[PDB]
RNA sequence: CUAGUAACGGCGAGUGAAGCGGCAACAGCUCAAAUUUGAAAGCUGGCUUCGGCCCGCGUUGUAAUUUGGAGAGGAUGCUUU
């Protein structure tokens, strides 16, 4: 679903865990991307969301909880797939700093 | 060269299994009322590649019609290196 | 040119070395 | 949770159960250089000599499947063109 | 040391020397019978660390099977039908594994393994004596074989316990009504 | 049996004992 | 493309010296052999019973 | 006291005895089972054969007590065997 | 006083007496004592001074007193800087420990690793260690080091030359500090051992110097003969330069106490009446050599370098030097001196390979004169045929021969001079072709830009 | 027993395990990957007075040794048939 919002990025699954952080460094320099959002599972059941820049930018982890996609029947709702979004932000991501390095990413 | 190789060869014949039971015979038989190293060609795959692998192998000589080719493909690059 | 007598003789990358925020060791590539 | 004396154990003679011998990577050399290359392996080497190193880590990604067996299978061919010109 | 080299040679079989030897052994193998005879196994570090032994009472056969759909799938392996065929054709010998030999567009190539219980050479020795007993009577029928014990899920762990000891027997255990004296 | 089972049932066989109260 | 190429020798193309093998050599490659030695026994055995 | 804290050490009382274990108003069957037990046991000792005797004998009478000099000699001693082995099978023997 | 009246446990006199040794040497004399008590020492003697025993009787004596056993780990370990140094450690333990029941063991370098971790698992007692292979067997391998009550640091200025800086400080890091024993024993005080010191003893040592001062060190009244030879024609080099110049007085020198123990069996199948000097014989019997041979007119002792340090070499005729040496200011300097012997016309040569002409250089660099000897071709007994059958149909001097070709391969490349003296100029068909062997034995030799965005690591935990 | 638990579902009808714990019974092993190479030592036949003769199988590998919480090789000294 993120992906068909983002005419500008590429997918891709299968990542090895085993493997170093920094190696989806080496996957998206040869992928041609400056941008990552990775999705980690935990035990099949523990969503953790990525967002870095990846030659030399910060890094945040989250954790999704209450997912709820285009599939449930109950959103009725629809937009132009690829279109450009109107970006609205809070006060409180205005102010406080952490929030405001995310607010950039 | 086929010929010459197989002058040298014959005469480092393996002992067949006839003579080889006169020759147990033979001492058997003086232990009822002394020997060096025996020179024989070796044979067999995994005893020639072993010895090869060894550097125990003067000459390696191979044939050109095994059947399943794949168990003498390697040997002349083994040998070379 | 052996200067000493019977001693040995004494006898690239990719990214820049800076300092991080914590007074450590970060690179720019 | 409970504090226990701990003992230092004997190695495991199971440990890296692959193949880590000197003789095994004789083998696994030699081996190689009497086969060849497989079709998609020519395709990597042949754009690893003309220099498009991604063109050749992504098509490895296509055929083989996980990223690390593309890097895996470019750093041995790449070490095969190193190795073709030092006899060369 | 040759089989060394052999299992290398049989890891790397889309290289150069090894599929020039599956394409004209495969031109060969398709004009034969489909249940031929082998000498020779065309892979012999593969017989041998399967259980062949170059004794008598060993015996070698070659099988194409039709490779394809039965969208309905055949859960029985393509393996399967081949160890089925020989044992039905050799029905005095008993099959003991089998492997993959070659491929085409249209069939598949197997090799099997055959041991006579009847030979005086299988009866003397004690690695080969079990299967003389009555109870490995045709193994292949029954899912007894390497490619049985995989579709038969017997493997252990949580991923399967459903197929752990016998599907069948399992859904028994878990439908039956169990009562006892002093309920 | 084996040669290799029959060595060790040689010098290793099952032993007769028993254990007091 | 050229179809088919040639092969080059990357690695039978240098030559060590010393066997692959570290493994200390049995002494049974330096003495009599034992196994004759018993069938030899066997057959004064044979030819003591007549 | 104790140095160093092994509990295997307050237990205890580089190779052990394999075949055997060295053990150091009761029931009357119990009484039995301990006479079987430690009843004296028949040795049944072990003899070299005729021809080891006969090697032995050669060696001897040519080299005599010096066992060095037996283990270094190829044609009394084909199978090059370690003067303390043959130290060992003399003393079987009951040569010195 | 002597070694009776220190007392010592019946197990530790017993063995001391099996040896010979009664009159204490000096260092042994008053520096046992201070570390029987707990105190750590500094001494600063010479190699061959008897400092081998003065550390080996505190660590053996606190072993029996504490009881350790194979399930203990290890109790003492001597940090030695090259292989053959160790082995001379190993050896007289062994004389030590022969009525105990602990266990000694060594760990060297080009040695098997694996069969190294697997005695180190079971259990070894008193362990003798180069720095390097230490190092990786205390960060790799499973084995209980946490009961080490001393630690001994054998020549600490020979360490830190070679270049195992980076290690010793690592080993302090690694082993435990609290009621521990140390030792540091060296030559000569540089600001480096100074630091070493500083790090790993306790805040008080107790500190010695016997320290030979009056170092007679002449670059001028000293004269080192050479022979060039081919690598496959040393020993035969050695073998007619010994028969010829037999009935004459000729002390040869080797690098490995294997290679000692091979050539001294080749020669008497050879038949040449030769006297061995080596780490496995018994020390008493070594003290009987030793004596017979000074008190003889003629004949040949074959011993290593090592042990020929502690070792008043007595009026000489020829200074053999086989294998390249260890120290070669030790070399040069002072059995050049022991060469010319006071009044005797005596010479000492060195062999040196087409591969080893880089040592002349190093001798015109100091200003130290030279003599070439040259051999005819027809001087050389070509005995290559006889020995090749040898070492083919026996197997004990077949055992011999591998181990003296690695012994010899491993100190090769366990050289300070590394430019002169390394192997990969060495051709291992000619060396083993010298040893015996048709084709050679296997040894082993050996024996910037990063990941992208990749940032050092902040913390957790790893092994 | 866990347990109608976890988990899945026109989340309706429903479907539906397992680890742990208490018992019953318990027993471990054979290969392939090694050069016996100072000796294919292995095996099917059918001819016999049966005591031992040939034929074949087999080196593209039949015995022995070994099967990774191992093992081999030397040395070592006790203990086993």
């Amino acid at each position: 679903d993120l992906a068909s919002m983002l005419p500008h990025g590429r997918k891709d699954a299968k990542f090895d865990t085993k493997s170093r952080l920094y190696e989806l460094c080496e996957l998206a320099e040869l992928y041609n991307c400056n941008n990552v959002l990775f999705f980690e599972a935990r035990k099949g059941k523990d969503l953790y969301m990525w967002f870095s820049k990846v030659p030399n930018g910060p890094t945040v982890k989250f954790y999704a909880q209450n997912l709820h996609t285009m599939e449930e029947l109950h959103f009725q709702g629809n937009c132009l797939k690829g279109s450009r979004p109107i970006l609205s932000f809070d006060a409180a991501f205005e102010q406080e700093p952490y929030l405001k390095v995310i607010k950039e990413l | 060269l086929a010929a010459q190789a197989f002058k040298l060869l014959n005469k480092y014949r393996p002992e067949t299994k006839q003579e080889k039971k006169e020759r147990l015979l033979r001492e058997a038989t003086a232990i009822k009322e002394v020997s060096k190293k025996p020179y024989t060609v070796k044979y067999g795959l995994n005893h020639v590649v072993g010895l090869i692998e060894n550097k125990k192998a003067s000459l390696v000589l191979i044939a050109n019609d095994v059947d399943p080719i794949e168990l003498v493909v390697f040997l002349p690059a083994l040998c070379r290196k | 040119e052996i200067l000493e007598p019977f001693v040995d003789p004494p006898r690239d990358r990719n990214y820049r070395i800076e300092k991080d925020a914590n007074g450590g060791i970060r690179y720019v590539y | 949770g409970h504090k226990t004396t701990r003992r230092v154990l004997k190695e495991r003679p199971s440990r890296r159960k692959g193949a880590q011998s000197k003789r095994t990577q004789f083998v696994r050399s030699l081996i190689r250089e009497v086969a060849g290359l497989a079709p998609y392996e020519r395709r990597v080497i042949e754009l690893l000599r003309n220099g498009k190193d991604k063109r050749a880590r992504k098509f490895s990604k296509k055929k083989l499947g996980t990223f690390g067996r593309a890097k895996r299978k470019c750093e041995e061919l790449q070490r095969i063109i190193a190795e073709s010109r030092r006899a060369h | 040391g040759a089989l060394k080299y052999l299992e290398e040679l049989s890891k790397k079989k889309q290289s150069d020397v090894v599929r020039f030897l599956l394409r004209v052994r495969c031109w060969e193998y398709r004009q034969l019978n489909v249940i031929h005879r082998a000498s020779r196994p065309s892979r012999p570090d593969k017989a041998r660390r399967l259980g062949y032994k170059a004794k008598q009472g060993y015996v070698i056969y070659r099988v194409r099977v039709r490779r394809g759909g039965r969208q309905l799938k055949y859960q029985r392996s393509l393996r399967a039908t081949a160890e089925e065929r020989v044992g039905r054709r050799c029905s005095n010998l008993r099959v003991l594994n089998s492997y993959w030999v070659n491929q085409d567009s249209t069939y598949k190539y197997y090799e099997v393994i055959l041991v006579d219980p009847n030979h005086k050479a299988i009866r003397r020795d004690p690695r080969i004596n079990w299967i003389c007993n009555p109870v490995h009577k045709h193994r292949e029928c029954r899912g007894l074989t390497s490619t049985g014990k995989k579709s038969r899920g017997l493997n252990k762990g949580h991923r399967f316990n459903k197929t752990r000891a016998g599907r069948r027997k399992t859904w028994k255990r878990h439908n039956t009504l169990s009562l006892w004296r002093y309920r | 049996v084996l040669e290799k089972t029959k060595k060790r049932l040689t010098h290793f066989p099952q032993r007769k004992y028993a254990v007091k109260a | 493309e050229d179809p088919y190429p040639d092969t080059v020798e990357w690695f039978t193309s240098v030559e060590e010296k010393m066997p692959l093998s570290a493994a200390p050599e049995p002494k049974r490659r330096f003495i009599p052999s034992k196994n004759e030695a018993k069938q030899i026994m066997k057959l004064v055995r044979a030819i003591r019973e007549g | 006291s104790e140095s160093d804290a092994v509990p295997q050490q307050q237990q205890q009382e580089n190779h052990i005895r394999q075949h055997d274990l060295e053990l150091e108003s009761k029931p009357e069957v119990l009484r039995a089972l301990e006479r079987e037990a430690t009843r004296p046991v028949e040795k049944t000792v072990r003899h070299q054969s005729e021809r080891e005797r006969e090697w032995l004998q050669r060696l001897v009478d040519k080299h005599g007590d010096d066992v060095a000099a037996m283990a270094r000699d190829r044609k009394l001693n084909p199978y090059q065997q370690t003067a303390s082995d043959i130290k060992r099978r003399l003393k079987k023997a009951g040569l010195l | 006083q002597e070694f009776s009246e220190l007392n010592l446990s019946e197990k530790t006199t017993k063995a001391i007496a099996e040896m010979g040794f009664t009159k204490m040497t000096e260092i042994q004399r008053r520096a046992i004592p201070p570390a029987l008590a707990g105190k750590d020492v500094l001494g600063a003697a010479k190699t061959g001074s008897g400092k081998t025993l003065a550390f080996l009787i505190p660590a053996v004596e606190m072993l029996s007193s504490l009881r350790f056993k194979p399930r203990n780990g290890t109790g003492a370990i001597v940090v030695t800087p090259t292989r053959e140094l160790a082995l001379q450690i190993f050896g007289v333990a062994r004389e030590l420990m022969k009525y105990h029941s602990q266990t000694y063991g060594v760990v060297i370098g080009g040695a098997n690793r694996r069969a190294e971790a697997e005695k180190l698992g079971k259990g070894v007692n008193l362990l003798i260690a180069t720095p390097g292979r230490l190092l990786d067997h205390l960060q790799n391998t499973p084995f209980v080091f946490k009961n080490l009550k001393s630690l001994i640091i054998d020549e600490a200025d020979r360490i830190l030359e070679i270049g195992f800086e980076d290690e010793m400080r690592q080993i302090v890091k690694i082993l435990p500090k609290e009621d521990r024993q140390t030792m540091l024993f060296s030559a000569t005080q540089t600001t480096k051992v100074e630091d070493l010191a500083r790090i790993s003893l306790r805040p008080g040592p107790l500190y010695i110097n016997v320290d030979e001062e009056k170092k007679y060190s002449t670059v001028e009244g000293l004269e080192q003969g050479y022979v060039v030879v081919e690598a496959d024609k040393r020993f035969l080099l050695l073998f007619s330069f010994l028969k010829k110049m037999a009935k004459k007085k000729i002390i040869v020198f080797f690098s490995s106490c294997n290679s000692v123990k091979y050539y001294s069996e080749l020669l008497q199948y050879i038949d040449l009446p030769v006297l061995d000097l080596h780490g496995k014989q018994k020390q008493q019997k070594r003290t009987n050599t030793f004596f017979e041979f000074c008190n003889a007119k003629s004949g040949t002792l074959i011993c290593t370098d090592v042990a020929a340090r502690g070792l008043d070499i007595p009026q000489v005729d020829w200074i053999v030097q086989f294998d390249p040496p260890d120290d070669p200011r030790d070399y040069i300097h002072r059995v050049g001196r022991t060469a010319r012997g006071n009044n005797g016309k005596g010479r000492s040569l060195l062999f040196l390979q087409p591969c080893e002409l880089g040592f002349l250089a190093h001798l015109k660099a100091a200003k130290v004169p030279v003599v070439e000897y040259d051999f005819p071709k027809n001087k050389i007994l070509n005995v290559q045929s006889q020995l090749e059958k040898l070492i083919s149909t026996n197997y004990y001097l077949n055992q011999s021969a591998k181990e003296g070709y690695r012994s010899y391969i491993h100190a090769y490349a366990s050289h300070s001079l590394r430019s002169v003296f390394d192997v990969h100029k060495l051709d291992l068909v000619k060396v083993a072709k010298s040893f015996g062997f048709s084709t050679p034995p296997r040894v082993d030799i050996t024996l910037g830009r990063r990941a992208y965005g990749s940032q050092p690591r902040q913390g957790g935990r790893y092994k």
